[PDB]
């Protein structure tokens, strides 16, 4: 059946905008969060560093 | 991973803390101990030597 077939295939071009959105939510979600994993490791690094660094410095100046 | 990094580098460092704290504290009371001993030694020998200069100032 040819012109509802091409709605179908319509319908089919609607399944691959839905996977493309698929794969770009999955991306998008995974470099937001990769982002914040880098960021967070940094950031509690670099604040408990300085904390213990600064307990340092007023340790052997004590 | 966020989680267990976290935990990881609190409890790690947190004792890493303790322990270069009391590794540089047990030296500073050695330190203590030697500037004490050494002022001692310089203060034991070199008495009397002036007594009698102080008691040539005060005697008039």
């Amino acid at each position: 059946s040819k012109l509802e077939a091409i709605l179908s295939q319509e319908v089919e071009a609607e399944i691959q905008a839905l996977l493309q959105e698929a794969e770009a939510k999955a991306e998008a979600v995974k470099r937001e969060a990769e982002e914040k994993a880098k960021a967070l490791l940094q950031a509690r690094e670099r604040a408990l560093e300085a904390q213990y660094r600064a307990a340092l410095r007023r340790a052997e100046s004590a | 991973e966020a989680e267990a990094k976290a935990k990881a580098l609190e409890a790690q460092y947190r004792e890493r803390e303790r322990a270069e704290t009391e590794a540089l504290l047990a030296r500073y009371r050695e330190r203590a101990e030697a500037e004490a001993k050494a002022v001692r030694e310089k203060a034991m020998a070199r008495l009397d030597e002036a007594v009698a200069l102080v008691l040539k100032e005060v005697l008039p």
